[PDB]
């Protein structure tokens, strides 16, 4: 399953 | 063997043209089980293995809400980029990401991934030790302050130390009677004159899983890697792939070339030639 | 924006036997950017029913689509993949060679 807390922002 | 589990990510702007659309998908070694497109007609993660269906409705709520929190970060960034590399909003762009985890045959982490591409080039990538950054250039250098501050590595490493490895094996389990048993491949030679005195041999190799696979022509066991055309590997559209080998040998001497093949599926590597 | 032209192979799915259903394929790889335009065509004319894998992408960052529909291959007709990208000046057409 995916991560969750992928990056907001670049 | 070892396995691996991949998320696949594009954006792509269409100015002018609506919002930017965005597909993602997921793999399990060589086979794809999810998929989300945001121009889908009421957008929601599917499946597309049988080994995943199974998954309750929390899983593709959470699946969902996930790939909708990418869509909407990444259409952030694309406007952000234009300002990082001074480009004008007329012109489309793309933002990729993949991340995932590579076991090893005992289920422990081997390698873990996380790195982005603008415009088809090398952005920003989490190095090896998960813990450090690798930028493409001085705009990405941007991201990587901001992301260092903000300890994303932190985040990412606990993630593929943890969640990634884990559902992996769930996965590998639940799918193990396709994802754990390698299909060999069916070969044959073939044998097309272009000449009266010149002939193509064809070595091919079909029905294999997973993708990797070794084909190469050998002439008193040199390889003819200059003269050998050797296609990319090729999906089937069952799951399995496809790849084929040839040269062009001059009359009367086929008997010089031999075609090699290994493959994980293979009881033992193959030896291969033209006869009738 | 470097941008990296389509490679296309054309393929039927099963080996081809004349009078047996099968699947041909049309798979495009290594190109960028993503948008791409491929058509199956049946003797110079559009095949209606087709459908594409979802777009994904390889190591080097370069997208690639599987393009297939049902078909049964015969001796006369002729079969091929049509594929239009900005990297062309004109589409390619890649006919369908059983023995390939």
């Amino acid at each position: 399953r995916r991560f969750s807390r992928s990056p907001i922002r670049r | 063997g070892s396995h691996s589990m991949r998320y696949f990510h594009t954006s792509v702007s269409r100015p002018g043209r609506g919002e930017p659309r965005f597909i993602t998908v997921g793999y399990v070694d060589d086979t794809l089980f999810v998929r989300f497109d945001s121009d889908a007609a009421s957008p929601r993660e599917e499946p597309r293995a049988p080994w995943i269906e199974q998954e309750g409705p929390e899983y593709w709520d959470r699946e969902t809400q996930i790939c909708k929190a990418k869509a909407q970060t990444d259409r952030e960034d694309l406007r952000t980029l234009l300002r990082y590399y001074n480009q004008s909003e007329a012109g489309s762009h793309t933002l990729q990401n993949m991340y995932g985890c590579d076991v090893g045959p005992d289920g422990r982490l081997l390698r873990g991934y996380h790195q982005d591409a603008y415009d088809g080039k090398d952005y920003i990538a989490l190095n090896e030790d998960l813990s450090s950054w690798t930028a493409a250039d001085t705009a990405a250098q941007i991201t990587q302050r901001k992301w260092e501050a903000a300890r994303v590595a932190e985040q990412l490493r606990a993630y593929l130390e943890g969640e990634c490895v884990e559902w992996l094996r769930r996965y590998l389990e639940n799918g193990k009677e396709t994802l754990q048993r390698a299909d060999p491949p069916k070969t044959h030679v073939t044998h097309h004159p272009i000449s009266d005195h010149e002939a193509t041999l064809r070595c091919w190799a079909l029905g294999f899983y997973p993708a990797e696979i070794t084909l190469t022509w050998q002439r008193d066991g040199e390889d003819q890697t200059q003269d050998t055309e050797l296609v990319e590997t090729r999906p089937a559209g069952d799951r399995t792939f496809q790849k084929w080998a040839a040269v062009v040998v001059p009359s009367g001497e086929e008997q010089r070339y031999t075609c090699h093949v290994q493959h994980e599926g293979l009881p033992k590597p193959l030896t291969l030639r033209w006869e009738p | 924006m470097i941008q990296r032209t389509p490679k296309i192979q054309v393929y039927s799915r099963h080996p081809a036997e004349n009078g047996k259903s099968n699947f041909l394929n049309c798979y495009v790889s290594g190109f960028h950017p993503s948008d791409i335009e491929v058509d199956l065509l049946k003797n110079g004319e559009r095949i209606e029913k087709v459908e594409h894998s979802d777009l994904s992408f390889s190591k080097d960052w370069s997208f690639y689509l599987l393009y297939y529909t049902e078909f049964t291959p015969t001796e006369k007709d002729e079969y091929a993949c049509r594929v239009n990208h900005v990297t062309l000046s004109q589409p390619k057409i890649v006919k369908w060679d059983r023995d390939m």
